[PDB]
């Protein structure tokens, strides 16, 4: 119900927290992977006190190759498969994109587009790190999508992380093979 | 990018959301706590016409306020003879507008006649007056803190 | 503040005082010589039309010349499509003007019709035509050492 | 000079060239595989209208698809409101048009009769929409690699 | 038959322009990848009328993301199989490699190689798109690959020279592999 | 990398595809317009030989000019004595050069007899005279736009 | 036929090199003039053959004075006389005037106007050296030198080296005293 | 323009006056109080030849130790391997030497017999052993100041 993000500068040194804390609170690994160049990034996800409890484990035994550090609290649970991977999409229906510019406003901006709206959020991108340009996909009725992308769209430009908003009603087929898929 | 190109691309957006009539496009481009303040000036009066506050009292009076465009017709708010005073972390634009109506008339359906030659449809002027805006500063840009209109025809409701 | 964006000034401020009537305004904008040569050009033609030289001429130009603003009336001197190109301390400016009339329709005792919704009254365009001015620099900003007007409408007196 | 000045300067002469309807001046200022994408856009569409490819294209599509100008007659095609937005070596330039219809009446042979004193003439919009332009860098300056022209009255021929 | 590249700089308003120019015309869609800092690149190819509508509905819904906007005329058909594609069906024995510094030469250099010869363009690869020094595999025998070889590096260095260029008569099964993978 | 290594870096692929008798890397160290003059030079003269224009002229000449190795046959353009001097986008080299001829001997069944040490094969000089090359920027470095070679021996045709 | 072009930067090495080209080659002298400052322009005219021998002369021969060399082939010889001096016009006529940036692309701008029209090419004026301001006059008809100086705007404009076209027919006495004259 | 350059060419400057036996060019390269030290090391030692002192010592010197070509007969300096170290105005530069004798043969009758190909003469190398130079700095460019001639071949004139 929670998401921890930790930035680290070293590779091993990530791997190494990767193991400390998962062996130190009951939270799931949400992403693991190396943003470029030397970079790693690790996003945890679970209840709130065990989120807080790892990412001090990873904090303290970081040294110095901490960049950065961030918790995001009480978010819905359906937000945690949007990350890790996909949601399968059996209808057409429309399709809405949020693209913002922090993963932190990006995952507050799908949390409060789930929260009010019966969308399927298919899947929240991040190229880059938890500062890069992010992008969460949204499928559902044209009605669901245009009123979850309107709420995504408030929770972004509120920090003022808010790069484009799009709903597109009857997505072509080379379009839904690639937003979705 | 110039400060002035950054003010005056301000200005052309308001244009098109004007034209459009898109509320969301508009009120993105004030800050959240910005005031337009519509006032009548026939005869270098100041008499007050409307006062919006704040984004929302904004996005409501462009659903009203301001007729929705239907059928086939359009608008043109034609800003001219632009001027701009920087002082640092603010700046004040002035400009000029006039307001066009844009009518298209129906293509028949057989087709056009041969001797038509030109566009066929009507353009006519509606409104006219002054636009003041009062800029600050954002990390993005630009945004409008404060606005005031000054209409030279009699606005009715 | 940036060169292009003074120069810019100076002719919205030009519009400015040519709608108000604002002698007093208008030639503190040139300089103590300043000559404007208003031509008319129908026809790609050169014929003159009448020559200003100094601050004095052009201020009682103002006076005569031009129709005093009566009852609920006002202009709107459109310049549009602006060229300036910069030459050290010297620079020329080329734009399009359009002058547009507004008559402020009487507003009834009793009030507007409970129909009518839209800006009550007439707008309509009367001349056209090019300024192209030349400035100097000055420690102030810019001044207008010289001004050619082509009128692309018959000129009548 | 500025950037942006340079840019501005070639949508004022784009403007002059079309007025004048001069094919040799307005395809100087287009690159030489250049494309003009007019479109017809009432009603929030795209539906093409005449597609140009090349500097030799714009050259004949001047002569043809605009009428030569006749007698008394001339036009002045308002830009207003641009947007600007420049990217290192390439920029994008989005603005209004309107284009006026200018018609000289008839000098009397005797004179203008002694109550006239306004401009004698009839000026009339036609033509309303929005220019877009995408511009490439030159060692000059700034030259047009594409445009596309959305006229929002219904375009006959 | 003709190619359109479009660039642009947010993800959200790529997929929405892709959507939108495969709505204003008959075109078929190439490639649509995310290119590092957050940008996209958008190619289509089909007849050159479509696509220039298509660059064209596509540069003013575009905005201020634009970049880069550029139409290749007059391109032989058996290009547009190379990008987002093999040409891997064909015979084997795979000769000569070209490498530009971006793609709008590596594709204007593809064309003046097949009009030179009947040797066979595999694929027409890409990294950084526009500015990438996206290269060019052939397959044919010596005597026609070093004219299509000569041919595209003249292309490219009408303006700017080639990379580098190759010729590899004979391709040991590791190299083979490569160029067509 | 500095301009001089860069030049002497275009003479040196020169000598090395000179040996080689490449047609293509000998034309792209040329301008499409560069011009070769051939003379004689004995006795200080200056009879023309051949005078190439164009790279399909020096093309062709390396198909004619020069004739290829045989068998265990290679030469060696030795250049030496660079004179550089550069004025601004231009340069001018002046350089001797000196080919000799390089034959190398059969190794005779299984190996060398017993004893046997050193190279085996014949090194003769066989030309002599001056390269005087005349360069231009290019957005890559130099190329070559004229060149005169001066031989101190009559040539045999 | 042909034009050859020095640029010397010393006043003594022009002086030597025009002798040593001259006695070399049957060129002819079209000007021989002090660039400011202490530069001086050769210029040579004639067959092809003898204008490349002549350049290739004086190009080994300058040493380190060379600035500049370039060799303009197959031109009218009608446009010889007009650089060394005036051609006689008796008609009043009309005149034009092509202003270019190069002297090179002057003279083939005089060169085009010439082969295509029938005008009478008057002078080609260099003020300053082969890279400073150039303008051709040329006198005949209204619709020869209109022609002419359409044809010349080409020349100029491709290589992107025009200045100012200019057609003037009646000129005024006080002009035609000082274009032609 | 770089100084290792300027170095470089003194040396291609002394090269060609020596096969040009010119002396007033060669002595231009020197200082008027440089001294030249020709000396002999087969094996090794430095057994000394000749120690020319003296800007005029150097232009006898040309008219002497070295004899001029004649019909049809010329030679190469070959000089090569240079190293420079500058530490300083007062640079130091060390080269390898070889020079080689060029004779041409006569065109017999009306042109060479018919099939024959290449250049027609003798080239044979004659000297070889190493330059050493000093070179101080004139106001616009380098000058030699001091150089030693080591001769790996004993003369005998």
């Amino acid at each position: 119900q929670a998401i921890g993000i930790l930035e680290l500068s070293s590779i091993a040194k990530g791997m190494e927290l990767g193991d400390a804390m998962l062996k130190a609170a009951n939270v799931d690994l949400l992403v693991s992977k190396t943003i470029s160049p030397g970079k790693f990034l690790l996003m945890l996800g679970g209840d709130l006190d065990d989120i807080i409890l790892a990412v001090a484990v990873g904090m303290e035994r970081a040294g110095d190759s901490l960049l950065d550090s961030e918790v995001i609290p009480d978010i819905h649970p359906s937000v945690l498969p949007a990350i890790s991977g996909l949601n399968s999409v059996d209808k057409r229906q429309a399709v809405g994109i949020v693209e913002t510019w922090s993963v932190a406003a990006c995952i507050k901006a799908a949390d409060r587009a789930v929260k009010g709206s019966n969308v399927t959020l298919v899947r929240v991108h991040m190229a880059f790190g938890i500062g890069g340009k992010c992008y969460m996909v949204v499928a559902g009725d044209v009605s669901d999508v245009n009123n979850a992308v309107t709420v995504a769209s408030e929770s972004a430009g509120e920090k003022g992380l808010l790069v484009y908003r799009s709903v597109i009603p009857r997505p072509h087929e080379a379009m839904w093979r690639q937003m979705v898929e | 990018m110039a400060d002035e190109t950054i003010i005056l691309n301000v200005l052309g957006q308001y244009t098109r959301a004007h034209d459009r009539r898109d509320p969301d496009a508009m009120a993105a481009l004030f800050a959240p706590d910005a005031s337009i303040v519509v006032l009548d000036a026939v005869g270098g009066a100041s008499k007050p016409i409307s006062v919006l506050h704040g984004r929302d009292a904004i996005r409501v009076a462009v659903r009203q306020m301001m007729a929705p465009h239907g059928y086939r017709a359009w608008s043109q708010n034609v800003v001219n003879a632009p001027v701009i005073h920087i002082h640092g972390d603010t700046a004040r634009l002035d400009a000029q507008f006039m307001v066009f109506s844009i009518l298209a008339a129906e293509v028949p359906d057989g087709g056009w006649p041969t001797g038509t030659f030109g566009a066929q449809g009507r353009i006519v002027p509606i409104e006219a007056g002054t636009y003041t805006l009062f800029l600050r500063t954002v990390p993005d840009g630009w945004v409008i803190a404060h606005m005031v209109i000054k209409h030279r025809l009699p606005m009715a409701f």
